[PDB]
């Protein structure tokens, strides 16, 4: 075979009449794993934080 | 070159983590070892912030896990977190060790990666040992009492092994304060351990599930690999997070929320369900001596696969034999850790004994014979003469 | 879609945005789901039990 | 083993409790006090709970402030050294019947009756467990059990022979909110409270758990497209071979 | 176990034609289930090759045919990973599952057992 | 600078495979592929395909013991009830 | 090739260890750094040792020591080993320090070699004071009083920093059992840098006394350095025991026998010997903010000195201004110890601002004067024209 004839991708390839489809999919895709990952860091970090701060037995009014 | 390549500390994180050539071809079973990395900074992280909190006195320890379950802000997170997190760390261990049997990751030339990897198993069952016994409730107490006890099956010196690991009489304050000390240092040394493994990973570079070469077609590490870690990650955490906050207590035992009591052992003890496979072996011989060289020899003989594996090919998957044997294997494996959970009553202790011969005769009769048995079948299908 | 290209055009979301997001989502996320877990709950709370106590 | 051995297997009554949206019950954590306090408490210590966790979840700041004040606690030493006493304070724990272990057993034919902080966690089956233990003392023994003399039967009991008779009986409470107070009412209320007092971060665990496996859930979902999206060019991708002359 | 050796077991099998007729279908059932025509492999491709022996023989083989071992090896894994096999029509025939590798590996076998033989030879006066 | 011992793989440029010569591949841009909705009418008759192959060398070793497994406990069942005590003395010690 | 290059494992230590080319000509001065290896290894064994045997609650903590040196067997050696220790890790510390400064081994490019060494510093500091803590003495709660407080100076959020350090509304016991756990963990952050250091280390090797290349003339760590290293080791080991063993005392503190009161701070609070230049320099600004900051600008300004040392040779050996102001600056560190141990009095306040200034000045004002003089006298003492 011929290098010249590149074989089909017609199965895989998006019939392009919207040229930003997939991008913008990916990218709000992308976007909103970004998102919830920094909020799960956030709620995870100060987690552990807290945990350092005084203990419920510990606060007496004296 | 680039900044990643050229500096002294980039480019280790380079060549391990984003340059590193993979064969295109693994598959999920290869996203454990990860699995192993999170799990080991997760026990380290939440054993830290506990141990802010955590008194290893004989007549505190109970009641001061007990205080971080309730007066620690987040305390109960971190306590089911770190022990939930020590049960899958060893369903991801077994899983990631079964992935190396089946995919014959133990052979040449990965001898060396497989032998550390037996080492980091025994560590890590030791580690978790030594915290189970920080809790001090009745399982606590009894545990460290039996597996302290496995020395004095050592002639002559024995059970001065023994009063010198108790630290007196029993296990005792002494005992507990070592223990907590010990549980501390060792993750340490997994870590160092874990470092020596990729060392002996990297010179090599992983196998794939073909079982040859990777040389002809490899894909950076960096994209594909990471975000398909990172798929396993969060449906590993999702899970995690069942357990954790829906049901923290299912794979522990209501016994150790009972404070140890030196004068009674509970006709309820088992083990702790990892452990509850090589428990069964050691039940199988009715001799102390026997017993517990039989249970480390359980260990031990998976550093005899890569001298009894006599195949040509590396791994099962183009191999019908070894692939049912592999699956008698497992099925054999989780018997073994039911008839752990069983009464030493009639029908257990035959099929306990029957299942640890399986067991053995795996490696060091079932493969060799297969495996050659293999080696021919594959040779007399094709060759006309 | 093009409800994409409104907003960020083609580019990726940066990380000030994502991170700014993620403020905004911290607080929205926790009222809603408190509020549909006492709604769920309702009559077994102890602001429920409260309001038929007096002493 | 034997059945009598094992003990009989507790079923599985329908708590309010129950599954993954669901808070304690706060009005039979409230009435499950009362009977712990009229009943319970004469033999059973419940030394890990700190008067001020009941507070917002049972009872309100004065209601608790009184009960800590009917108990006498060790204070510090006077200016000249004597020791002396002091009303309970928010601060304290829920004291005990007894002041010992041998002043417990001596009260109670040998017998030592468990702390009941932990005890919905101290045994397996739960509140079903302990539901069923206290409901399940039949009038008379099964023929040819030979019960020792001050044991009790009981089925659910490994073994059938328990140390504690019945003391659950009907209207021996007087609910403060109208309850009629049979037996397995005044059960179903003091197993609440017992599961409360081994798991007083019930309702707030439940409800991060529902945060976190919503948000775990959307990452995982998440990152399965964004792992195909990234590698679409190389499960795609397509060889041919001519081979060299 | 060396290919001497599963060369001296199956050779005997082989010619015995009790044996022949008794084992050959079996062998022969085995390859089929074994699927790796499936992904367009000859066996000689799935041999361990971190070895001196098969290293020795690799270099030995002609151009043609290492050029052929490696795009059967790329097409099989490109394969495995999309979790597809081939188009039945691309499978390996078992006229062409040939042991091309075998008698390179042998010949490294025997050179280097001899060698061993040398190096460890005893004399007597 | 230090040597090095020879191993089996290298990096990029030298990976140490046989030198490829007639092998020419081809891809496309994941950005100009169909967003995924594709797999699906496409593939998922295809897939479930790997563990008929399988599923075999899987759930008879695990017939086998689940069997195993159920038939020693039914039997341990029997043995510590009423009707079984007789034979519970003999198989005993 | 010899198996100890061949082996992954074995090849690291032959690298670093056996077969390293050394510069020729390098002086007893460049053995400190073996020597603070040592140092780091005796504080980690004989801490765990300790740990043991030791309770970190606030009401047990004091008497656990207590009872480390009166019924452990060869407790009391374990505890002045670990003590005597820290204070010996400090003097080599200093000396691997001052050898750097003298001979230019911060120069390029050898600047990231600095740069770590100052974070382990820092690293090692904040160990030795979480250690000291751990007494639970006078001047050990007293210690943690100060020095948590020093974040107290931070604008608007500094109280609350302060409150989460000591997990409540003093120094208490949540704050003793945290500040065990760290000090516990530090040491293995501080391994972690040490590797660093080296890794650093050997893509340059070390420098020497002339100041120029090594490159010439190099002989094997082998033998020469592992044989000369030792002659260190023992002179250390024996000054060491001549105080763990003769004068145990000698370099603490008499109030740290008393258990920590908080309701009296004695009048003859002074703090660790090897804090005294830092704790000077601090009390010599009449301010809160600036007091603090001062302090820990006299630990950052050591990053400036690549920048600031504008010679055109490494080194002070054949410098004659600089070996001068060198020994300046040594006196003067000395002097700002000698007043940190001294009363807030008429000489000894205005002494102490003035040995400050020279400490700055040396850093950011001679160092960048002389030695572009130096540079110039160099020049016009040779050139002809
Ligand atoms: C009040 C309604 C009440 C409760 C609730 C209760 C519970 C309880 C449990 C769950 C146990 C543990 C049983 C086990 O081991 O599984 C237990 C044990 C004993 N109790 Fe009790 N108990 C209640 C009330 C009373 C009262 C008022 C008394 C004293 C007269 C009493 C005594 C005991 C004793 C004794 C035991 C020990 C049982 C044994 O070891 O055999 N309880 N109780
Ligand atoms: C590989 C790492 C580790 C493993 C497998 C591990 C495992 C365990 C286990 C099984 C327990 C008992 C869990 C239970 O409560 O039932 C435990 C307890 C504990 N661990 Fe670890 N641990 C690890 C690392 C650490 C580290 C580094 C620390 C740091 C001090 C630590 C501190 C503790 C403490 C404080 C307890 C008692 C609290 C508790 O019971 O959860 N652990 N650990
Ligand atoms: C804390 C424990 C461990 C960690 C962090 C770890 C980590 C890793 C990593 C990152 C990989 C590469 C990816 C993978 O194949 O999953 C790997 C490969 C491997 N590990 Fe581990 N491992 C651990 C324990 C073990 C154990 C217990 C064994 C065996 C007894 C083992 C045997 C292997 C083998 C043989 C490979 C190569 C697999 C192949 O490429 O075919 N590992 N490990
Ligand atoms: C670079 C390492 C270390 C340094 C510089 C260091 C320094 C110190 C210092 C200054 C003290 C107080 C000495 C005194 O009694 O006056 C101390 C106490 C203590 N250290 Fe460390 N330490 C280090 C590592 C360790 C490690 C890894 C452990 C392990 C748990 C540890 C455990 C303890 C204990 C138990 C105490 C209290 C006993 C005592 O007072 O000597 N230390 N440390
Ligand atoms: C636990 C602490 C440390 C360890 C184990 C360590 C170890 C070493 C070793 C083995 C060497 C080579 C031999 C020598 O020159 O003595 C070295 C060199 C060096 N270290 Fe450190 N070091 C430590 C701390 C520091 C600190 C605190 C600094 C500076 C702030 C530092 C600066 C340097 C420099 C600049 C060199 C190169 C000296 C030259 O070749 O001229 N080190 N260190
Ligand atoms: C060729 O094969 C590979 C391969 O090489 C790699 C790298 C990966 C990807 C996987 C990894 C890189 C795993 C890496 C992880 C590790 C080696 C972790 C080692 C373990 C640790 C425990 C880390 C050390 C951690 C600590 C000391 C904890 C820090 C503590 C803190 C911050 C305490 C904070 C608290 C307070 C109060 C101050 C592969 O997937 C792979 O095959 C596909
Ligand atoms: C080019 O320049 C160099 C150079 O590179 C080198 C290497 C040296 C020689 C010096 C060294 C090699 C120093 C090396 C030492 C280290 C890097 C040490 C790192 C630190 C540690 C703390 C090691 C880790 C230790 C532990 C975890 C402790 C082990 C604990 C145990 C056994 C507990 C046991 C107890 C019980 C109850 C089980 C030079 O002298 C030199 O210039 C002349
Ligand atoms: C300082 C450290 C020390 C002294 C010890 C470390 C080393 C020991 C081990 O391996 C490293 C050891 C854990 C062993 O490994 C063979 C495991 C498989 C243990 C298996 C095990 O568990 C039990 C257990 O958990 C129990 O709990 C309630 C009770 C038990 O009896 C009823 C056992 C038991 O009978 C056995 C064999
Ligand atoms: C979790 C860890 C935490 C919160 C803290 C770690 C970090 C802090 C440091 O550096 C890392 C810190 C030690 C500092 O470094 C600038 C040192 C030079 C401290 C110098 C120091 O010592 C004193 C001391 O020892 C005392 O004893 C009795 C008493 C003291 O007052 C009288 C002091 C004091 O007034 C100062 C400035």
């Amino acid at each position: 075979k011929s290098t010249y004839r590149t074989p089909n991708f017609d199965d895989v390839l998006k019939e392009n009449n919207d040229a930003d489809k997939g991008r913008s999919y990916a990218y709000f895709m992308v976007g909103a794993m970004g998102l919830l990952s920094s909020a799960g860091a956030k709620s995870t970090v100060e987690t552990f934080i807290s945990s350092m701060t005084a203990t419920a037995d510990v606060l007496a009014m004296a | 070159m680039a900044f990643r390549k050229s500096n002294v500390y980039l480019s280790l994180v380079n060549s391990y983590i984003i340059d590193s050539p993979q064969p295109s071809s693994i598959n999920y079973w290869w996203n454990m070892g990860s699995l192993l990395g999170l799990c080991l900074v997760i026990q380290i992280v939440t054993g830290i912030f506990m141990a802010m909190h955590y008194s290893s006195n004989i007549e505190l320890a109970f009641s001061s896990v007990e205080h971080i379950m309730r007066d620690v802000h987040n305390g109960y997170i971190l306590r089911y977190l770190h022990a939930n997190g020590a049960s899958f760390f060893f369903m991801v261990m077994f899983m990631h060790m079964a992935k190396g049997l089946y995919y014959g990751s133990y052979r040449s030339p990965r001898v060396t990666l497989w032998n550390v990897g037996v080492i980091i198993f025994t560590l890590t069952i030791a580690t978790a040992f030594l915290g189970y016994c920080c809790v001090y409730g009745q399982m606590s107490h009894w545990g460290a009492t039996v597996i302290t006890n496995l020395f004095s099956a050592i002639p002559f010196v024995g059970n001065d092994i023994v009063s010198w690991l108790w630290g007196g009489f029993s296990v005792s304050n002494p005992t507990i304060q070592r223990f907590f000390a010990l549980h501390y240092l060792v993750p340490f040394i997994i870590a160092a351990m874990v470092i020596m493994h990729l060392m002996a990973l990297h010179i090599h570079g992983s196998s794939n599930p073909l079982g040859i070469t990777g040389n002809l077609d490899r894909i950076p590490m960096h994209s594909y690999f990471i975000f398909k870690d990172l798929v396993t990650v969060f449906l590993f955490m999702l899970i995690l997070a069942l357990f954790v906050f829906y049901s923290p207590n299912t794979l522990g035992h209501p016994d150790n929320y009972i404070p140890g009591n030196p004068l009674v052992t509970p006709a309820s003890i088992v083990p702790e369900w990892y452990l509850l496979p090589f428990y069964a072996i050691l039940r199988s011989i009715p001799d102390k001596l026997l017993g517990v060289i039989t249970m480390f020899a359980a260990i031990l003989v998976l550093l005899v696969l890569p001298f009894t594996d006599r195949s040509v090919v590396r791994g099962n998957t183009f191999k019908v034999l070894s692939k049912f044997f592999f699956f008698i294997f497992v099925f054999n494996f989780v018997l073994l850790g039911q008839i752990g959970a069983c009464h030493v009553e009639v029908p257990y202790v035959l099929m306990g004994q029957i299942a640890t011969f399986i067991y053995f005769a795996y490696f060091l009769i079932i493969v060799p014979v297969i495996s050659t048995i293999e080696n021919v079948l594959f040779y007399i299908g094709r060759v006309n003469k | 879609s093009s409800l994409y290209k409104t907003f960020f055009k083609r580019n990726a979301v940066f990380v000030g945005t994502i991170f700014a997001g993620a403020f905004v989502f911290q607080t929205v996320f926790d009222t809603a789901i408190t509020s549909w877990y006492e709604n769920h709950n309702k009559g077994k709370l102890w602001k429920d039990v409260k309001a038929r106590i007096a002493a | 083993m034997t059945a009598a051995e094992h003990g009989l297997h507790a079923p599985a009554y329908a708590w309010s409790h129950n599954g993954p949206f669901e808070t304690f019950d706060h009005a039979s954590i409230r009435r499950g006090y009362q009977v712990y306090r009229e009943v319970c408490a004469a033999c059973h210590s419940l030394d890990r709970v700190a008067w001020r966790t009941l507070v917002g979840v049972s009872h309100t700041n004065e209601e608790v402030r009184n009960m800590a004040e009917e108990f006498e606690y060790d204070d510090e030493p006077d200016e000249q050294g004597n020791p002396k006493k002091r009303p309970g304070k928010l601060s304290d724990y829920i004291p005990g019947p007894y002041p010992n272990e041998q002043a417990a057993r001596a009260a109670n034919q040998g017998a030592l009756p468990p702390d009941l902080s932990l005890i919905v966690k101290a045994r397996h089956g739960g509140c079903d467990y302990i539901f069923s233990l206290l409901t399940g003392y039949p009038d008379e023994p099964p023929a040819g059990v030979a019960l020792p003399p001050g044991s009790n039967y009981n089925p659910y009991f490994p073994g059938g022979s328990i140390a504690m008779a019945r003391v659950l009986f009907d209207d021996m409470v007087e609910y403060e909110d109208g309850t009629p107070a049979t037996t397995s009412q005044m059960a179903k209320d003091v197993t609440t409270f017992l599961n409360w007092c081994a798991e007083p971060e019930h309702d707030e665990r439940k409800r991060l758990g529902l945060k976190t496996v919503i948000i775990l859930s959307s990452l995982y979902l998440l990152s399965i497209w964004v792992k195909k999206f990234k590698w679409a060019g190389i499960k795609t991708r397509k060889f041919v071979f001519n081979p060299p002359k | 176990q060396s290919f001497t050796s599963i060369a001296r077991i199956g050779d005997y099998i082989l010619k015995s034609p009790v044996l022949s007729k008794l084992c050959v279908p079996v062998a022969n059932q085995f390859i089929n289930l074994a699927g790796y025509k499936k992904l367009g492999l000859k066996f000689d491709d799935l041999i361990a090759e971190e070895n001196p022996i098969m290293q020795t023989a690799l270099r030995r083989l002609p151009e043609d045919e290492s050029y052929a071992r490696a795009y059967r090896i790329i097409r099989a894994h490109q394969t495995e990973l999309t979790h597809h096999l081939l188009p039945r029509n691309e499978w390996i025939k078992a006229q062409e599952d040939v042991p091309y590798l075998l008698p390179y590996i042998l010949e490294a076998e025997a050179a280097a057992k001899e060698k061993d033989e040398l190096d460890n030879i005893e004399v007597s006066k | 600078g230090p040597p090095s011992g020879k191993t089996y793989m290298g990096w990029w440029g030298h990976m140490g495979g046989p030198k490829q010569k007639g092998i020419t591949s081809y891809a496309v841009s994941p950005y100009a592929q169909k967003p995924l909705q594709g797999i699906f009418h496409n593939a998922v008759f295809n897939s479930f395909r790997r563990f008929k192959s399988q599923f075999l060398y899987v759930l008879i070793p695990a017939g086998i013991y689940w069997y195993w497994w159920k038939n020693g406990n039914e039997y341990n069942e029997f043995l510590y009830s009423k009707a079984g005590r007789e034979e519970l003395e003999r198989v005993n010690v």
